[PDB]
């Protein structure tokens, strides 16, 4: 659930 | 009192090119961000790795210098994220930024349509964006469908788009005497974007 579907 | 075809109309009326020709005009797997890749199982498609705080672009294999050229972009609405931009670029345009940005259009080397914002960017550090299609009111937006067409006329020096079968008007002018590649910039993890070249005239 990151803004642009990316891995932290 | 009768119907005349545009060169664009005539191009769209010819049968689209073979797969071989589509592949020759497809995404260049050796001219891309390190954070994207062309899919081996479908070479018309590139896929973006889920990299946080990163904007990533990729150029088509062919930089157009003359003629009219039309390709289809398929980009599922749900895989667009905050910054989904489609356009053209020179060979010198940057294919990556830190952060989420309108990478295509943020410099002198690229010209882009931001699909979410319905706005055009070129030399963004120094020049204002423009509403596109231009009939839209300041605060009026529509969702660009999954597939649509991009039309680059290197003889007129113009870039235009076709959406839902309708001509959206000229987006960018002033493109004569350049060498311009298809381009997109993306920020969405695992987003896939297809470019299918349709045809060219000249």
């Amino acid at each position: 659930n990151e803004l642009n579907n990316n891995l932290p | 009192d009768y119907c005349k075809p545009t060169r664009l109309d005539l191009l769209l009326d010819m049968p689209p090119v073979s797969y071989d020709v589509q592949l020759l005009h497809s995404w260049n797997n050796n001219d891309r961000s390190l954070n994207v890749f062309v899919k081996e199982d479908d070479k018309l498609i590139f896929h973006r790795h889920p990299v946080a705080q990163s904007t990533d672009a990729i150029r088509g294999k062919v930089g157009y210098t003359r003629g009219l050229h039309v390709w289809q972009i398929t980009w599922a609405m749900r895989q667009r994220g905050t910054h989904a931009v489609v356009g053209v670029a020179t060979a010198d345009a940057p294919l990556h930024s830190v952060g989420y940005t309108t990478l295509v259009g943020n410099n002198h080397e690229s010209w882009g349509w931001d699909l979410g914002r319905n706005r055009l960017y070129h030399d963004g550090k120094n020049q204002p964006s423009k509403t596109y299609p231009a009939f839209l009111e300041p605060d009026e937006t529509f969702i660009v469908p999954d597939s649509f067409l991009v039309a680059l006329d290197m003889d007129d020096g113009t870039l235009s788009f076709i959406v839902d079968g309708q001509y959206m008007g000229v987006a960018f002018r002033g493109l004569k005497g350049k060498k311009l590649y298809p381009v997109v910039s993306a920020v969405w993890g695992h987003c896939e974007i297809r470019m299918r070249y349709l045809n060219g005239l000249d």
